[PDB]
């Protein structure tokens, strides 16, 4: 409340509050199942363009 | 698509030509895993209503 | 006079809808205020012939049948006072600013979109819900909205007014003639200061 | 203000989001036309109502109150004396009737 | 159409006369009034975060 209101002193009274409590700790990735690199060989290293 | 949420099972089914989804426009709600085909739909992990 | 006028009301129409939504709901409101002010009482009396009003001269407040207009002298001067858009906008304007019944499109295209809304409440209807508040209210006094309006003559109507003050009837029924006098000195008055152009 | 006619009482009603009034209202209905006086002449003196107002049908007089019509005797207690009925306009002559 | 001001009726006045009521109606009517609107709000951590 303090922290929303930017005051160390408040009111009587309700609040609404942002939310301050929560703090991302961990982080997941998901891909699809996919193996074999992309033939930037083919792409790049050609004899002629 | 990165973001910071939390995910639950969704009851929604998507055509094979659609990958994420958005009822607000302004917020993707439903996504299809990659690996697994089921269908989670991300709710944002502010708890706002306090 | 955008090439790409669909696009830009796709990705900025709501917003001007929205604002369009208040402004429609201030001049709604404004229709209100004209109705719950000039249409409380949804009867129209016909204006009486001048005929034993108990020395009390209206015929400056009761309009004539003789002009086209509903409206009465007192009132052609109080609208005769204030000039639509007399201001120094007008020399920009064109007088588009303010509502003279006859404004047309070209106003729109120098205000850049912005319109003028002419009122629901015609003042030919506003001069003849007054004047028919003006022909109830000297017939009958309070009867007048109660239904069925019950004609009284009008120095009764004075007696019982006074009765409301806590003044007995004979005070003015020894004095009507001064009280009469007395109350067209000051509607001559009201008219003078009016036409002294103050 | 509270319903076309004389007001006498209003019950409120909860409502979605507001109130209903029920206002209960007196009407008035089958006016009569009647020749009425400011005040009597009796007696060289004038007689007003203190109550109600002079009216007449045929040749007879009688205070009434102005809502209903409830034709009263003129009597020395519904009416006040003041003055003579030289100065009065439109005043009458009829009888005052004592108890 | 045009607006409606009023019921057209007409009203006998003179020095001498008046109209008094013999008869009544006890008429109930109903006024219906607005007292209150939706209470909505807005929390801030999902509208600008999501
Ligand atoms: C009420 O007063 C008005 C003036 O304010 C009277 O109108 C005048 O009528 C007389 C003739 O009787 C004319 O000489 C005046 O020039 C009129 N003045 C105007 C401006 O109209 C009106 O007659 C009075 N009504 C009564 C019946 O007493
Ligand atoms: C009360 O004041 C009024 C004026 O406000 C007086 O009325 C005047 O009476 C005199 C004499 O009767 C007349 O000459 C005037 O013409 C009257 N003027 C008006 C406006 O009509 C009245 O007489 C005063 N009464 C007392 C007892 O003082
Ligand atoms: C006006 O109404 C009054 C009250 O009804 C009449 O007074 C009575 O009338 C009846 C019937 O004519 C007589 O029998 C009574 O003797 C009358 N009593 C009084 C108070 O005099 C009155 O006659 C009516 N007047 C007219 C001419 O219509
Ligand atoms: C009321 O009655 C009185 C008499 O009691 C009338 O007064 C007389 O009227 C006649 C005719 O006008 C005159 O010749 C007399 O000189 C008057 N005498 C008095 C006492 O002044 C009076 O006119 C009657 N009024 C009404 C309204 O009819
Ligand atoms: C006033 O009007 C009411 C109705 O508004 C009359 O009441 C009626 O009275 C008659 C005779 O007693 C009955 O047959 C009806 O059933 C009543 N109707 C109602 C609405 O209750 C009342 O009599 C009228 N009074 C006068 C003097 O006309
Ligand atoms: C591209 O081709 C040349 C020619 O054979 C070869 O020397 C080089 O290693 C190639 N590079 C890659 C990244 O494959
Ligand atoms: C993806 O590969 C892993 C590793 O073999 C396997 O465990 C998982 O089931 C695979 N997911 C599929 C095929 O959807
Ligand atoms: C009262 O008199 C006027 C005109 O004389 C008439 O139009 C009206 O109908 C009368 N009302 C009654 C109830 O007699
Ligand atoms: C009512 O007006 C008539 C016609 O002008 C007149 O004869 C009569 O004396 C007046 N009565 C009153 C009380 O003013």
């Amino acid at each position: 409340t303090k922290c929303t209101l930017k005051s160390f002193t408040v009111e009587k009274g309700i609040y609404q509050t942002s939310n301050f409590r929560v703090q991302p700790t961990e982080s997941i990735v998901r891909f699809p199942n996919i193996t074999n690199l992309c033939p930037f060989g083919e792409v790049f290293n050609a004899t002629r363009f | 698509l990165t973001g910071t949420g939390v995910l639950t099972e969704s009851n929604k089914k998507f055509l094979p030509f659609q990958q994420f989804g958005r009822d607000i426009a302004d917020t993707t709600d439903a996504v299809r895993d990659p690996q697994t085909l089921e269908i989670l739909d991300i709710t944002p992990c502010s708890f706002g209503g306090v | 006079d955008s090439t790409e006028c669909s696009n830009l009301l796709l990705q900025y129409g709501s917003f001007c809808t929205q604002l369009n939504r208040a402004l429609t709901g201030i001049a709604v409101e404004q229709d209100k205020n004209t109705q719950e002010v000039f249409a409380q009482v949804k009867q129209i009396y016909k204006t009486p012939p001048i005929k034993d009003f108990g020395g009390f001269n209206f015929s400056q407040i009761l309009p004539d049948p003789s002009k086209p207009s509903k409206r009465s002298f007192i009132e052609d001067l109080l609208f005769n006072k204030v000039t639509l858009a007399d201001a120094g906008f007008i020399k920009q304007y064109g007088d588009c600013l303010g509502d003279i019944a006859a404004r047309d499109l070209i106003c729109a295209q120098k205000f850049n979109g912005l319109t003028v809304l002419p009122p629901l409440l015609t003042d030919e209807m506003i001069a003849q819900y007054t004047s028919a508040l003006l022909a109830g209210t000297i017939t009958s006094g309070w009867t007048f909205g109660a239904g069925a309006a019950l004609q009284i003559p009008f120095a009764m109507q004075m007696a019982y007014r006074f009765n409301g003050i806590g003044v007995t009837q004979n005070v003015l029924y020894e004095n009507q003639k001064l009280i009469a006098n007395q109350f067209n000195s000051a509607i001559g008055k009201i008219q003078d200061s009016l036409s002294s152009t103050a | 203000f509270c319903g076309k006619g004389y007001h006498l009482m209003s019950f409120p009603q909860s409502a979605p989001h507001g109130v209903v009034f029920l206002h209960v209202t007196y009407v008035p209905a089958q006016e009569k036309n009647f020749t009425t006086a400011p005040a009597i002449c009796h007696d060289g003196k004038a007689h007003f109502p203190r109550e109600g107002v002079f009216v007449s049908n045929g040749t007879h007089w009688f205070v009434t109150q102005r809502n209903f019509y409830e034709p009263q005797i003129i009597t020395t207690d519904n009416t006040f004396v003041s003055g003579n009925c030289d100065v009065v306009i439109g005043i009458v002559n009829n009888t005052v009737y004592d108890p | 159409y045009t607006m409606s001001l009023g019921a057209e009726n007409s009203v006998a006045y003179s020095n001498n006369s008046i109209a008094i009521p013999t008869n009544f109606t006890i008429s109930v009517t109903t006024e219906i009034l607005p007292v209150s609107m939706t209470k909505t709000s807005v929390d801030c951590t999902m509208y600008i975060c999501g």
